[PDB]
């Protein structure tokens, strides 16, 4: 579990290049899971 | 190398099982040929 930004949601993707993919999480080619993703703008996002 | 130096690894290795699925069949279409042509130089080895 993390919150990401909007553009890196893709990344998290096995063998996908990136930022977040290259340097924070890396998930393998033989991976056997699921992604699950939701916005969340209302929650995590002050007014400054 | 070509292919390993070039290539991202997702899709390497789909170009990697292509050529050595090619190269096997290519080797054992030459395995059966020597096995044939032994079969008949063994035939003409019992002969002589």
């Amino acid at each position: 579990s993390f919150v990401i930004r909007g553009d890196e949601v893709r990344q998290i993707a096995p063998g996908q290049t990136g930022k977040i993919a290259d340097y924070n999480y890396k998930l393998p080619d033989d991976f056997t899971g699921c992604v699950i993703a939701w916005n969340s703008n209302n929650l995590d996002s002050k007014v400054g | 190398n070509d292919i390993l130096s070039r290539l991202d690894p997702p899709e390497a290795e789909v170009q990697i099982d292509r050529l050595i699925t090619g190269r096997l069949q290519s080797l054992q279409t030459y395995v059966t040929q020597q096995l044939i042509r032994a079969a008949e130089i063994r035939a003409s080895a019992n002969l002589a």
